[PDB]
């Protein structure tokens, strides 16, 4: 019997949207629609968010979710104001019941339906 | 025998568009390296595919007439032991592998023939 | 008396296929026979699997198996739907009972008799 | 035919083994039987394992008195024309992807040279 | 009285062969005698053997013994099927009752007698 | 066909030792035996081993009374053209390279034969 | 006297087949470093072969007629001391090492024939 | 034949010593005696070591009267003729591999200077 986490999972939740891109391109132009949907998770900061050094300044806020649903990478996490990348650190426990990820705040508005 | 493949566009290959169009391109091995022939071939009604396919390795493509760009069906090679009366979506399923060099020493069988042309050819004399 | 971890193994199993491959050439074509088997094990997450950056972003998952058969590098587990090359962090308590690898995801479609 | 195979397994030592596990597994889907489709048969007192075998692509696993794991002694390929009474040993040397392509090869070359000599011979009589 | 690690090293022992090579020249033409022990001792990886990169792909299996006996660097240490130089992070307790190290696979055949 | 070895295992010091088993396991898999087909003989008193031997090819290794392991004594490729009343030592010596302190000291022998003759001859013609 | 080495290709040489062909490579010291001479032979029915050999450092090569490369079977040096009816599998284990620099000071024996045919030559003046 | 060995264990102070343990272990595959073949022998009263040792190649080692590990000496090796009535010293320091080529190279020399004056001499005598 695999063990399941996902019961220690539930106190924590969090209500949050879980879209993803399926990009669609005629003539080489670019167009994106849009896949949300309002899926269970919770969150915590995942890199203490720093403010790297550059032409101009720039920081992006990091939080690595949890869920019972799955998670690919190419897929993204608004739960306050911005959505994030799932980008890095992720780890599916899927056969033990829940999968994680960190994020990466999209500095580009969050993509409600395009 | 030259083989005839034939069906009705579906699945993957897409929605039965009565317009759609295929494209295959042979690798003839010429002289040096090869020869590539192009022959591009449309649907009838329904999504309907129908046409008589040659031996050797052929490279399908697909699309639609008015679109962008074809898409990649894929390699096949087409022996002297694939079905006749196949669809193409089976056919693409058997796609070219690196047997061909093995393929090569069937001409043994042409050896053993020329071996006795030369047989029935030498005891006439008597 | 050698420790046996084995029966500290049996728990958390999973079935997961174990092939591998034993490459054959004529004139410097490659060919590759398979040979797979059903085999026990466990899977547990490795490396986090990330999102890294090139002309094109690529990610491959991560699993570390135990199993109490022996697996040597040149070969591959599947599990779910895509194959795992046995390439790192592996570790043979062969003596000890059991043997632990880490796991590559082949993008290449899984080997299934070639 | 499904051809069977018959042999004495002879410990180094002069002394046979009767309780010898055979586990015979299939890796193809080939007529009548299925990829990864096993089964197992265990010697017979004076160490003589006979038994019919399905035909295809089977690989041979031995379990020796008490073994943890499984011994591979390699793969079968068994054809509908193989030696009907055949040992297993003369099995696996005979039918193997290495051995079944050098054999290929060997043939090849003897049936080329065989061709050559009728050739040359037909020459000579003409 | 110095503590002695030694009897909490029997109950994990396994038989091993120990060697060491005592090269010999002539006219610097290269050939090696060697000395070979039955030797007590006890075995655990070392570095998890991973998979390095290079025109070809290679790997050595660590194994990291320790013995009652001394063992100096510039020996091998057999216990499977492939002898390992005992090379890296060494430790000699030798006061203390025993010592340690890893060991290296010489990808060679294990040495004989030759 | 099978060949058979009789000898005495003299330890190190000219006294024989009645508590060695040898055992040999199938380098591969060859006529009635199978790859990794291992067995163990038991010496006999006086430090004397009778016994029969497949031909085939063998990892040979042996174990003393006192001993936890068994030593890599080394490996045999026996067949047949091979005599039948032979012991262990000289098979194992005839399939082995030949050990390098061994034809270190038979050359320095035949060096110092060769020596004592010449000078022995310079004493003559003086 | 120059030894003669057959048997049957068995083993890890590969199947017995009845057109295997071998190849030694000897690379004799002719001037500067060396001189090599290439020899083909073949084997008759059952894979036999049966061959005479000259002494000194041969490389043996196998590879079966029709292949695409011949196996590296491996080095040997053929010394006047080595047995005259064995078999190439057994041979092959018997591989050269770097104990020739020891080999050349057999010198000493010619050094001494030499001094005994100056002796015997000198003596019958009287 | 097998030589025996016989001398007094003297400690640097002119006291002999009763309770010294030699082990002798052999490590070539040589007639009668084995790899890894080990042995054990204990001096009598008067610190004295007298026994037959078969011949081949034997290292030896130390242990005194009360001892963690075992000191190695060295390794002999010993041939069909040796001389019999020897110390364990003159034992090692003749015969060991370091020692045994510098023994042949010495040798050697001494030969060919034997066959230069041999030479010159039947010259000057012709």
């Amino acid at each position: 019997m695999l063990p399941n986490m996902r019961s220690a999972l539930k106190m924590f939740e969090q209500s949050v949207l879980l879209k993803s891109v399926e990009t669609i391109r005629v003539d080489f132009v670019d167009d994106i629609i849009i896949t949300a949907t309002p899926i269970r998770a919770v969150v915590q900061v995942a890199d203490k968010k720093k403010l790297n050094l550059d032409s101009l300044d720039w920081s992006k806020q990091y939080i690595w979710v949890h869920s019972g649903s799955k998670m690919e990478i190419g897929q993204f996490i608004e739960w306050h104001g911005k959505d994030f990348k799932l980008v890095a650190a992720g780890d599916d426990y899927s056969d033990y019941g829940y999968n994680a990820w960190y994020g990466e705040e999209t500095l580009k508005p969050v993509l409600v339906s395009s | 025998m030259s083989i005839q493949v034939t069906g009705i566009i579906e699945g993957p290959l897409g929605t039965p568009s009565p317009g759609i169009t295929i494209r295959v391109v042979s690798k003839i091995s010429y002289r040096n390296t090869y020869r590539l022939s192009t022959e591009d071939y449309v649907t009838t009604t329904g999504g309907a595919y129908d046409f008589q396919l040659n031996e050797g390795f052929h490279k399908i493509l697909i699309r639609y007439r008015g679109a962008s760009s074809f898409t990649k069906l894929g390699d096949v090679s087409v022996s002297d032991q694939t079905p006749s009366p196949i669809t193409l979506i089976n056919l693409l399923e058997s796609s070219s592998p690196k047997a061909l060099v093995v393929k090569l020493q069937e001409l043994a069988d042409e050896a053993s023939e020329s071996a006795q042309s030369a047989s029935d050819d030498a005891d006439q004399v008597t």
